C-alpha cells in the first residue's frame, strides 16, 4: 500500500473547508435548470442599488415617519438641517439599508458610497441645498462655513428631482474596518451634514414642511472582506414550531 | 421624451404626459413558454388580446393617514374578463404583466409612493404564531392594505424594498408608474388559485399633504396580463 | 451589460466641469433607478488601479458555509424519545442560517450534511455509541421504535457513524421538484382553504444502535448544512424583526430599540445629533 | 476534482465571476450627464 | 510517505456508497455468462407494462370481485358509472399495480400515464362509455356535463374490445411528489371518471350486466427519483425460521 | 427493439385528426400487449424537449442500495451461543430487501457485504473486542466451540476486527454454480420425494476472540449487502401479503384491509366515492 | 389477419379463426444448444418430430365459481407420449414451448381468461408455516387449481401477473390464446423430474356468464415442447 | 478505477443505458393508429 | 371594452379609435335602433382617477 502520516487538523470539521462528499443519492438527476429573472452571483451586486436610510431615528417618530427628513420653510439664513453620522458598524441611519445589511456580514470594506436624497415637496416649492462630507479628524461641523469645506454638492430643486452626494473613497488604508469602537482611525469616516444653501421657499397653498428621503448605495469600486456572523439578528429561545418538528 | 408614454396592448391603450422612464423587472420582458422549457405536454391555448389587455381594478382613495395597498397577482384578476375566465376552466397559467399605477394631485400637492412589485411576497401575522389565512391572503380585485408597512408586513423593511422591481410617484414628479413584470417562478407554470408570483404594494412613504383645496385624491391601477399560456383544460372552479 | 468582474473597478482622473445641459448629479428617483453619477463626475479624482479582488462576495461564498440546522438532545437510556428521534427537515430553525437563506426569493444548491454527536453521562466514562441517521423521504414510513423494521434501510439512504470518528458527511443533491427552492412561498399547500399558508422534504431518523446500557447518557445531534453549487435569484430586504416561527414571518419586534415595531434603528437626541461625535 | 461518480457531489464552484448589477440597479428600458427626463 | 488529513464522514458507513471492496475469494472464476430470455435493464422498463387497477376496492367485493368493475343496463341517461382516485401514495386502486408498486420505493415521478379499459361482456352486447381525466383544482365531477370539459375518449364497444385514456403530463413543476397529503398541490393529480355516452344494450340471452377491466401503465417519457422505502411491506417479529438458521 | 435511453423521450407537437381506419386509442388487450397509443395520438400535444434523466431507475440502482440482510445479538461472558455463534446464510430473512430481490425471478450480481458490530454492558465502559467472522462454505466444518480449530481458518476466508473500527467489509462474487441467482426455484432440493420445495451459500461464523471479561457483554452483529454488477431477468408481481417464513412463499394476509388476502386495498364506500375530494 | 392462425409441429396442427395475435415470451423464440452455452458434454439426441409436437391434455370444465387452473412444465408432460420417454430416460433436457389454450362459448357468453405463463412459479399455502409438499406441487397431466388466485397462490398478485408472458381468452373476441415459450433457465439444461421452469395459469378474472341455454363451457390446453434436447441417458425412472 | 486484482471488486456498474422494453410490453409476433385486429 | 385612458397634459386632447367591428361588411341606418345591422354599441366615460 501507499505510506502515508496524518497531519494536525485530521479529522477536524472546519465550517468553511470545501471538499466533496459522499452522495447520498446515487445517480439522482437534477431537475433540469430554467431560466429565472434576477439572478445575482456576487452580492457587490446586490449592495449597489440604493436603499432608505433611516435619518430621523429619533424619539416621537414612529415607522416610515425615521425614513423621511422634514425640513421647512426657515426664518434664518445658512440653518443646519441635519447630519447624518456614517456608523455602519454602530447603530445608526445607515445600519438597515441593502449596503449596510450586507456589509455587516463582513468585516473590511473598501470603495466609494453614494447618498441620493429625493425632494418630496409641492411642484411649486423650491430651494436650495448644500450636502456635505467630511473626513474624519475632527468634530462634525456646525455651520456651513465649515461644513462647505469638504466635498459637497450645491442642490437645486426642480424637474429632477434627486441629488447625488458622492462619498469618495478616502482613506490611508486600502480597506476600513466594522471597529465596535467608532472613533477608532481604522473605522470612522467622517460626516454628512445638509444646510440650506438658500431657503424652502414655497407659496400659500404648498405645504410649508417638505420632506426629503434619503437613499445610499456602494459603487462599482467597492469591496468586502472577512466574513463574519451579521450582529442584527440573534435567538434567546427555540422558534414556535421548532420543537414540535421532533413530534 | 420619456415623460410621456403609450401603453397599447389588445382592445386598450394608456397614456400618460408625466411618467418616470418605465421598468422592466430584472431587465427581463415577457415571453411565451419554449420548448425546451416546458413540462406540461397538453397543446396550450394562447388567447392573446382576449385576455393580454390592461383591466382597471376598483381605485382607493389616499388619504392622510393611509398606511399603503398591495394587490396579488393572479389573484387580483383570477375573476376579471376572459383572463379570469381562462383562470377558472385551466389547472396551470403562466403570464407576464404589464403594472400601470396611477395617481394625479395638483402643483400645490406632495406625496411620494413607492410602487414595487414583489416576488413571492409572502406576509406575516402581526404579534402572534398563527400563520396568515386565507381571507388574510386572497383579497381578489380589491386586494388589501399594510398593517405595518415599516416592515412590509413581513418582518424585513420598507427601505430596502427598492431592491425588487419599483418606481416612485411623487407627484411633484411624475403621475404614473409603470412596470413590466415577466413569468417569475421556479416553474414553467402553476395553479392560479393557490399562488401569487407577484404582488403589487404602493406605499406612501411620505404622506399625502397640501395648503389647497381638499379633493379626493385616488390611486387607480391598472393591470394587463400579457403572453399569456393555459394547460390543463377542465370545468370551471368558479 | 453582463460581464466578468474579478476586481473592483479602477478610478480615471477627471478635470474641472463647467458644461450646459449635462449634470451628472441629478437624478430621478422615480423611475426605480439607482443613482449612476460616478465618482469622477462629482469630484475631481486621481488615477487609481484598483486591484481590490471580489471574491468573498460571490454568492457561493457568501452561502459556502456549514451552518447549524438542527440540534436535539436526548436520553440513552432503558426506557421502561425512546433512544432515538425523527427530525420534520426545515431550514427556519435557527436564525443565522434561516436570514442569509432568506436574502434570497430563490436558492438552487446541493447540501452538504455534517452530523456531529456529543453524548455526557447523568463518572465511568463516555461509551464510543454508534449511531444511524435515515433519511426517510416524504411518503415513507418513519421509525416506531429504536429497533422497528424500518431501520434494515433497504432503499432509504442511512449512515452509520461512532462518536469516535470524525463528524458524517454526505452531499444531498439540489433535490426540489422545481428548478430552485422557493424560500418563499406566497401560496398555499393544498388545493383546498383551510391549507397552510407559505412553505416537504422529509424526516432525519437518528438512534442510537447500541442496546441501553446499565446507566443514562444524554446524547445530542447537531446537523450543520453547507449549500453548494449555488445559484440565487431576486434578493431580498432583509428580516429586522425578531423571529417568532419557523412556520411563517409573523412578527412583533424587540420590546425597546433597536429592532422594535415601531423603531428599527435606535433613537438619537436629535436629526442635528452626532452620536459618537469626535471631542478634539 | 472529484472521485465520486456523481457531479453533484464535487466541492463548490467558486469561479463564476460574471454579473450584471443593472438589472437590479438600471431595470429601465430608455438607458451619460444628461436630465434623466 | 504522503502527507493526508481524514475529512469528516471518514469510517463512516453509508448504505448507498458506492467503492470497490477486498474480494473475499481472490482467483475466484464466476460461472460464464449466459443468454437468459427476459432480461431487464431500467425499472421503467417494467412500469410500462399494464396492470390491473383494484377500482372495486369496496367492502363485499373480495378477491377478484375487486379487479372488475360491473355496469349494467341503465334506465336513466348520462349516468356515472364510476371514479378512480388517482392516489398512488395513499392506498387506492392504483396502489397494487406495477406502475404503483415500483413508483412508490421512489419519492418524484414525472410522465404521462395511460388507463386501458378491456370490455367483458358478450359479442351481443354493445354500448359506448365516455372517460374522463380531470386536472386538479376542484371537486371531482359528478355529471357527465362537466367531467366532458376535462382530457377525454368516447369508448365504442365492438371488434376492439380495449380503450385507451391518456392521462397526459399536466403539471406546473417538472415532478410531482407522494407526499402523504392527498391534496396537496404538489401531489394530487386529479380524477377519473367514467359516465355511459349512451347505454349498455344486451339482448334478452346475453347477461345484463357486464364487467370492465382496468389497466394503467406509464409511458415512455416517464421518469422516477429519490429512492425510499417501500411503505407496502413491513415486519413485526422475526419471520418463522429465521432464528433456527442460527440454530 | 433495442436503444440507448438516457433521457425521458421527447414530446411533438400533435394536430387534429380525423381518419378513417385509423384508430390510435383502439386496442386489444387479448393480445397480451400493452396499449401502444402515443399521447399525441390521443390529444393535441404541444412539442417538449425532455430532459428528465432515466438514471436512479437503472436496475444497478435500485438494487444497489446495503440492507441488512442478518442481525444477531448474544452474551458475551464466562458460559460455564457460547461468544460465538452460526448463521446459515439467506436473504430471505428481512422483508425490506426480500421484496425487492423477489422483483426479479433471476439476478446475476457480486455482493458487498458490510458487518456492524455494537456492544453493551450488562456501567464501567464499553471494551475495544476483536472479532472474527469466518466464511465456512458448504461441506466444510463449522465451529464447535469459541476456541476449536476450526478457527485457525487455513483455507476458509477470515476476516479479523475490532469494534473501535469502521464496519468490516469485502465483496463476496457472483457465486452461484448457474449463470445466475434463482430468486424463485420451482422444483425440489433433492432425487427423493420427501425433498424441500422452493429455495446453499454456507454459513457465516461469527466468534469474539477475546477471551471472556470478568463481567458480561450483549455483542450485536449486524451484516449488510449491497448488490453490485447486477443483471436480472423476467419481472415479477410484488408481493402484497406479509411474509411468514424465510423458507417458503406461505402467505396469510392482514387481520384487516389493506393487505388481507380478502382485499390488497383498503375499502372505500363505494365505486363513485372520491376518498380525498377536495370540497372547495 | 391476425385472428386466423394455424400452428405446425411434427404430425400435428392447429387452426383458430378467433385468435388474438400471439405472444412470444420475452420476445424470443426456441433454439437449440449452442457450443458456446453447452456444459454436459455428452452428444444430446434431438428426436425433433417425435417430440416437438402438440400434446392435449385433458380438458376442465369452466364453470361460474371456478378459481383457475395451472399446470407446471414440464411436469404435465413428463409421462405423455415419446416426450415423457427420453424425460424418463434421460437425467437433463431442455425445450421450449408452443402453448395454446383453447375456449368456445357463444355471442352471448361472456367471460374473461388471462392466459400467463409464470417462469419459476413457486407455489406458496395458504395460512401456515409449513411449506407445500411434493403432492401439491407435482400434478402431472391433471394440473391443479387456484386457491386464491387474487395472489396467484404465492403471496403477490394476478393483478401483476401481466408482468409475465401471457394473453386473454375474452369470450366476445377470441376463443383460445397461443404463448411461444423458449427455454427459461438459469442452466442450459435441467433435470425434468424436480424442476419446472414454467407454470401455465388459465384464471378466469371476469367469471362465465350468460342468460341462453346453459351448456358446458370446456377449457382445453395443448402444448407442443420445441427444439427438444436430452442429455444423460441411462434407464428410465418410471 | 480498480486497485484490486480481481474485477468483480470494483465498484458498481452504472453505465447501461441499454433497454428494449417492447420485450415486455409488445411481446406480440406482428408488429401505427390501425385496427390491432 | 375597447379603451383609452387619457392623462390630462400639454396634449390637451385625446382620440377614442371606434374601430370598424362588424359581422356585414356594412351597417345600416335602420329606423330601429335595437337592430342587430344597426347597433353600433355604445362610448362611456368614468374617471380613472
Ligand atoms: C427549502 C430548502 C430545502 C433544503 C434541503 C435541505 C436538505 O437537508 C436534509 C436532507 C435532505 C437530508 C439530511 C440527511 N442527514 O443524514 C442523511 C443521510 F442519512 F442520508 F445520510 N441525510 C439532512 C438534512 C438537513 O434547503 N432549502
Ligand atoms: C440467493 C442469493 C444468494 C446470495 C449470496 C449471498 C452471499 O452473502 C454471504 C456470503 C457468502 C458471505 C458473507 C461473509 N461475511 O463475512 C465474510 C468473510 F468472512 F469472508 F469476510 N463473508 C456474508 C453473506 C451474507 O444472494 N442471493
Amino acid at each position: 500500500g501507499v505510506p502515508t502520516y496524518l497531519l494536525p487538523g485530521s479529522g477536524q470539521f472546519l465550517t468553511t473547508d470545501d471538499h466533496s462528499s459522499a452522495p447520498v443519492l446515487p445517480c439522482f438527476n437534477p431537475t433540469p435548470e430554467m431560466h429565472i429573472p434576477g439572478q445575482i452571483r456576487n452580492m457587490l451586486e446586490m449592495i449597489q442599488v440604493e436603499s432608505m436610510m433611516e435619518i430621523n431615528n429619533t424619539d416621537g417618530a414612529n415607522g416610515m415617519e425615521r425614513l423621511r427628513v422634514d425640513i421647512s420653510v426657515q426664518a434664518d439664513l445658512d440653518q443646519l438641517l441635519f447630519n447624518i453620522p456614517l456608523d455602519i458598524q454602530l447603530d445608526g441611519p445607515l445600519r438597515n439599508t441593502l449596503v449596510g445589511n450586507i456589509s455587516r456580514y463582513y468585516t473590511h470594506w473598501s470603495g466609494s458610497l453614494e447618498m441620493t436624497f429625493m425632494f418630496c415637496g409641492s411642484f411649486m416649492a423650491t430651494g436650495k441645498l448644500i450636502l456635505c462630507y467630511t473626513p474624519p479628524g475632527g468634530s462634525c461641523p456646525t455651520t456651513r462655513e465649515t461644513a462647505m469645506l469638504g466635498t459637497h454638492i450645491v442642490w437645486d430643486f426642480g424637474l429632477q428631482s434627486s441629488i447625488t452626494l458622492i462619498i469618495p473613497w478616502i482613506s490611508g488604508s486600502h480597506y476600513r474596518m466594522f471597529n465596535s469602537d467608532a472613533k477608532s482611525t481604522n473605522a470612522n469616516v467622517g460626516y454628512v451634514t445638509c444646510f440650506m444653501q438658500t431657503n424652502l421657499i414655497v407659496p400659500s397653498e404648498s405645504s410649508d414642511t417638505c420632506s426629503l428621503i434619503g437613499f445610499i448605495a456602494a459603487k462599482d469600486d467597492f469591496s468586502l472582506r472577512l466574513m463574519r456572523d451579521s450582529p442584527d439578528i440573534g435567538q434567546s429561545n427555540h422558534l414556535h414550531g421548532a420543537e414540535a418538528a421532533y413530534q | 421624451s420619456d415623460r410621456v408614454l403609450q401603453l397599447k396592448l389588445g382592445n386598450s391603450a394608456i397614456v400618460t404626459q408625466e411618467a418616470a422612464n418605465y421598468c422592466c423587472a430584472y431587465g427581463e420582458w415577457p415571453n411565451y413558454l419554449p420548448d425546451h422549457e416546458a413540462v406540461a405536454i397538453d397543446k396550450p391555448t394562447q388567447p392573446e388580446t382576449s385576455t393580454d389587455r390592461f383591466y382597471t381594478l376598483r381605485s382607493v382613495k389616499w388619504e392622510s393617514n393611509s398606511t399603503g395597498w398591495w394587490w396579488k397577482l393572479p389573484d387580483a384578476l383570477n375573476n376579471i374578463g376572459m383572463f379570469g375566465q381562462n383562470v377558472q376552466y385551466h389547472y396551470l397559467y403562466r403570464s407576464g404583466f404589464l403594472i400601470h399605477v396611477q395617481c394625479n394631485a395638483t402643483k400645490f400637492h406632495q406625496g411620494a409612493l413607492l410602487v414595487v412589485a414583489i416576488p413571492e411576497h409572502q406576509r406575516g401575522a402581526h404579534d402572534t404564531t398563527t400563520s396568515p389565512g386565507f381571507n388574510d391572503i386572497m383579497k381578489g380585485e380589491r386586494g388589501g392594505t399594510f398593517n405595518h408597512p415599516y416592515v412590509l408586513d413581513d418582518g424585513t423593511s420598507i427601505a430596502c424594498a427598492t431592491i425588487f422591481p419599483h418606481q416612485w410617484i411623487n407627484l411633484r414628479t411624475n403621475n404614473s408608474a409603470t412596470i413590466v413584470l415577466p413569468w417569475m417562478n421556479v416553474a414553467p407554470m402553476d395553479f392560479p388559485l393557490r399562488h401569487n408570483q407577484w404582488t403589487l404594494a404602493v406605499i406612501p412613504v411620505v404622506p399625502l399633504g397640501t395648503r389647497t383645496m381638499s379633493s379626493v385624491v385616488p390611486i387607480t391601477v391598472s393591470i394587463a396580463p400579457m403572453c399569456c399560456e393555459f394547460n390543463g383544460l377542465r370545468h370551471a372552479i368558479t | 451589460v453582463e460581464s466578468i468582474i474579478k476586481t473592483a473597478t479602477d478610478t480615471v482622473k477627471s478635470e474641472i466641469n463647467a458644461e450646459l445641459g449635462v449634470v451628472p448629479s441629478l437624478n430621478a428617483v422615480e423611475t426605480g433607478a439607482t443613482s449612476n453619477t460616478e465618482p469622477e463626475e462629482a469630484i475631481q479624482t486621481r488615477t487609481v488601479i484598483n486591484q481590490h479582488g471580489v471574491s468573498e462576495t460571490l454568492v457561493e461564498n457568501f452561502l459556502g458555509r456549514a451552518a447549524l440546522v438542527s440540534k436535539k438532545s436526548f436520553e440513552y437510556k432503558n426506557h421502561a424519545h425512546k433512544n432515538f428521534f425523527k427530525w420534520t427537515i426545515n431550514t427556519k430553525s435557527f436564525v443565522q442560517l434561516r436570514r442569509k437563506l432568506e436574502l434570497f426569493t430563490y436558492l438552487r444548491f446541493d447540501a452538504e450534511i455534517t452530523i456531529l454527536t456529543t453524548v455526557a453521562v447523568n463518572y465511568m466514562g463516555l461509551p464510543d455509541l454508534t449511531l444511524q441517521a435515515m433519511f426517510v423521504p416524504t411518503g415513507a414510513l418513519t421509525p416506531k421504535e429504536q429497533d422497528s423494521f424500518h431501520w434494515q434501510s433497504g432503499s432509504n439512504a442511512s449512515v452509520f457513524f461512532k462518536i469516535s470518528d470524525p463528524p458524517a458527511r454526505m452531499t444531498i443533491p439540489f433535490m426540489c421538484i422545481n428548478s430552485a427552492y422557493s424560500v418563499f412561498y406566497d401560496g398555499f399547500a393544498g388545493f383546498e382553504k383551510n391549507g397552510l399558508y407559505g412553505i416537504t422534504i422529509g424526516n432525519l431518523c437518528v438512534r442510537i444502535v447500541n442496546e441501553h446500557q446499565p446507566v443514562g447518557f444524554t446524547v445530542t445531534v447537531r446537523v450543520y448544512m453547507k449549500p453548494k453549487h449555488i445559484k440565487a435569484w431576486a434578493p431580498r430586504p432583509p428580516r429586522t424583526m425578531p423571529y417568532m416561527s419557523i412556520a411563517n414571518a409573523n412578527y412583533k419586534g424587540r420590546d425597546t430599540a433597536p429592532n422594535t415595531l415601531n423603531a428599527i434603528i435606535g433613537n438619537r437626541a436629535s436629526v442635528t445629533t452626532m452620536p459618537h461625535n469626535i471631542v478634539t | 476534482i472529484n472521485f465520486y461518480k456523481d457531479s453533484y457531489a464535487a466541492s463548490a464552484s467558486k469561479q463564476d465571476f460574471s454579473q450584471d448589477p443593472s438589472k437590479f440597479t438600471e431595470p429601465v428600458v430608455e438607458g451619460a450627464g444628461a436630465p434623466v427626463l
